RNA sequence: CGCAAGACGGACCAGAGCGAAAGCAUUUGCCAAGAAUGUUUUCAUUAAUCAAGAACGAAAGUCGGAGGUUCGAAGACGAUCAGAUACCGUCGUAGUUCCGACCAUAAACGAUGCCGACCGGCGAUGCGGCGGCGUUAUUCCCAUGACCCGCCGGGCAGCUUCCGGGAAACCAAAGUCUUUGGGUUCCGGGGGGAGUAUGGUUGCAAAGCUGAAACUUAAAGGAAUUGACGGAAGGGCACCACC
RNA sequence: CCCAUGAACGAGGAAUUCCCAGUAAGUGCGGGUCAUAAGCUUGCGUUGAUUAAGUCCCUGCCCUUUGUACACACCGCCCGU
């Protein structure tokens, strides 16, 4: 199982952190991104809908992902943190910071950090009306 | 209990010879199961490697996308597919009291690799300038764009893909563009913003192995 | 869980929702060159020494 | 009665200004009347800087920043306290607060 | 009553009168 | 990792530009147009404003055709609620996009007609021209760009001022007004009834233009002041507040 | 007042009084009412703390700026079926 390399040198995966304001995704994949190692979402670690975007759920997801990756021989991660993008918000959700902190806390090495939020040159109409979300 | 990672093999991905650091990492593929072939599913895989991970020195905000078209001996041999600037880098240059001039060209190398190249430049505030804004007039912007397109076409269409990547590594194209346009409007942060392979010639193993080693 | 020394040199102010803590500047005796900020709980005298688990902690800063 | 000489916008010398949607409520507000903030933020929070820096594979990685432009309508900008009401004389002061 | 809603009410009244008055 | 479609043109982007207004932002090309500036060019009063008449005129809306990503009146469902028929959520029709005809209305606003003269100061900014130490690029002369310092002419604005005005707010015009007359167009005459009725006219329609009266009423309204209150913001205080 | 009567209470949910130095707190005597009368109140002594020398939370007090169509002053004013 895992790679056949010396233990001193790191094996790099890529961690996509899709932190929205509803819940957070921690998704480790191959360097190419085509093959995935583990994906733990904040909604898989809490029972309340309101808590799926909480920092605690993201921390639990990051610990699960880190343990699974260590079980598979990946020791270092490139981070690709994104917000919802498109019409919607361009800022990362509440869980992104806790997810990154818990990834680094469990002994996982961190490589390049990138913001891959989808940004439109310009987009379709945004979901709200011309008066917006009024409540 | 079936673990789907017990049937997956780890291959080492190798960069083309234009970069000092040869290996870029490991990629896992499900072993050959019946008709499905591990090799042909391993092909067409794009790795976005930062330049500082491909050359010992040099900047890290330039990333190269390399595509795997062959796998031999548990090694995936990649090739140039595209190039970009990191999101933070490109966001950091767009300031609010200057003109940003963008050009793009679809130009073919001598090997038949049609590339779309996007160049970006910014007008530079002079060291003794009191005026807050460094805007270029519309004809000046058009002249700068013409110069950028002409230089990009000259640098790509005359030579082959290997030397195109060799000169993209230090972004010499942007440096000569900036030196050329210093006379129309002094430019500030000139980079070939992005490169994509629109169309590539039919695969042959000889050229791929030549680009390696 | 390394433990080092820290002694108060400047009482920066009082923090907390209801005046719980003191944001105070503390120097490490073993280094006598670093000043860090701590929301120390309790009556603090300027010059007291306390053994701490933490050597890099910071709190809400203004 | 007129509260502001510029009517609370920058539309001088043109008829129409294209609208943009508020990032907080998706309200259509003119690009000149919208209240614009440009945040530069460390993608790693101050508490998490130590952990990520210690766990880095490189030396002196200098972490990337995040550049977000937020456009607010007047209601959302007031509720979020980005801007606030001022006295009739302090209203005319366009000088940004120190930073 | 909002002026535009009174205008809409008057428009509806005129339409109803046009329908009834054939 | 690819392919397709239909929208849109971020950041740069500004109290910046252009346009009669509505309005206008990817590259490049073609097409005709335009302001300002420069002018020891030309005509020589050809001008200003404008009943009638005419061109354009956001969005929504109508008819026909194409398209249909997103959003989305109507509608369906889920919530919140005493109730909600609404706000909020999931969908979603017409529509939103384009082509050809219609409509001609907006807080179409600078709530401020156009043309001309005169009456303070200052720093900017956009275009054109003129002048000038010095700094940069064209890797060489001049020139030409990018800066720097001024001047002149239109332009968008800003600050300031016991010009003057105004009920004041405030306005270098909303000044040069009982010391009242530069020219000219539209238009108001207490609040409602009411932009309603009716007639005419336009439109396929929705409706647009024109537009009363009976009757009712002592105020309606403008600006500013002091309080009171605010499900507005920021402070301060008491162990009848907290820690 | 003398005999017998040991029910309930194992320091007790949410909301929650009151307390900084001879104070809280424990403790008895006195004045008020008063046939001689205190589980209440008003004084007094006696014994007698770690309580923190801070902040405004969620408590009131409305000080400044701000909006107002309120001034009988929001228990206001007011629209329509």
């Amino acid at each position: 199982l895992g790679p056949q390399v010396a233990e001193g040198e790191n094996v790099f995966g890529v961690c996509h952190i899709f932190a929205s304001f509803n819940d957070t995704f921690v998704h480790v994949t191959d360097l190419s991104g085509k093959e995935t190692i583990c994906r733990v979402t904040g909604g898989m670690k809490v029972k309340a809908d309101r808590d799926e975007s909480s920092p605690y759920a993201a921390m639990l997801a990051a610990q699960d992902v880190a343990q699974r990756c260590k079980e598979l021989g990946i020791t270092a991660l490139h981070i690709k943190l994104r917000a919802t993008g498109g019409n919607r918000t361009k800022t990362p959700g509440p869980g992104a910071q806790s997810a990154l902190r818990a990834l680094a806390r469990s002994g996982m090495k961190i490589g390049r950090i990138e913001d891959v939020t989808p940004i439109p040159s310009d987009s379709t109409r945004r979901k709200g009306g011309r008066r917006g979300r009024r409540l | 209990v079936v673990d789907p990672f017990s049937k997956k093999d780890w291959y080492d991905v190798k960069a083309p010879a234009m970069f000092n650091i040869r290996n870029i990492g490991k990629t896992l593929v499900t072993r050959t199961q019946g008709t499905k072939i591990a090799s042909d599913g391993l092909k067409g895989r794009v790795f976005e490697v930062s330049l500082a991970d491909l050359q010992n020195d040099e900047v890290a905000f330039r990333k190269f996308k390399l595509i795997t078209e062959d796998v031999q001996g548990k090694n995936c041999l990649t090739n140039f597919h595209g190039m970009d600037l990191t999101r933070d880098k490109m966001c950091s240059m767009v300031k609010k009291w200057q003109t940003m001039i963008e050009a793009h060209v679809d130009v073919k190398t001598t090997d038949g690799y049609l590339l779309r190249l996007f160049c970006v430049g910014f007008t530079k505030k002079r060291n003794n300038q009191i005026r807050k804004t460094s805007y270029a007039q519309h004809q000046q912007v058009r002249q700068i764009r013409k110069k950028m397109m002409e230089i990009m076409t000259r640098e790509v269409q005359t030579n082959d893909l290997k030397e195109v990547v060799n000169k993209l590594i230090p972004d010499s194209i942007g440096k000569d563009i900036e030196k050329a346009c210093q006379s129309i409007y002094p430019l500030h942060d000139v980079f070939v913003r992005k490169v994509k392979m629109l169309k590539k010639p039919k695969f042959e193993l000889g050229k791929l192995m030549e680009l390696h080693g | 869980q390394p433990i080092k020394l820290a002694r108060v040199t400047k009482v920066l102010g009082r923090t907390g929702s209801q005046g719980q803590c003191t944001q105070v500047r503390v120097e490490f005796m073993d280094d006598t060159s670093r000043s860090i900020i701590r929301n120390v709980k309790g009556p603090v005298r300027e010059g007291d020494v306390l053994t701490l688990l933490e050597s890099e902690r910071e709190a809400r800063r203004l | 009665t007129k509260k502001r000489r510029n009517n609370g916008r920058a539309k001088k010398g043109r008829g129409h200004v294209q609208p943009i949607r508020c990032t907080n409520c998706a309200r259509c507000v003119p690009k000149d009347k919208a209240i614009k903030k440009f945040v530069i933020r460390n993608i790693v929070e101050a508490a998490a800087v130590r952990d990520i820096s210690e766990a880095s594979v490189f030396d002196a990685y200098v972490l990337p920043k995040l550049y977000v432009k937020l456009h607010y309508c007047v209601s959302c900008v007031i509720h979020s306290k980005v801007v606030r009401n001022r006295s009739r004389e302090a209203r005319k002061d366009r000088t940004p607060p120190p930073r | 009553m909002r002026a535009k809603w009174r205008k809409k009410r008057m428009r509806r009244l005129k339409r109803k009168r046009r329908k009834m008055r054939q």
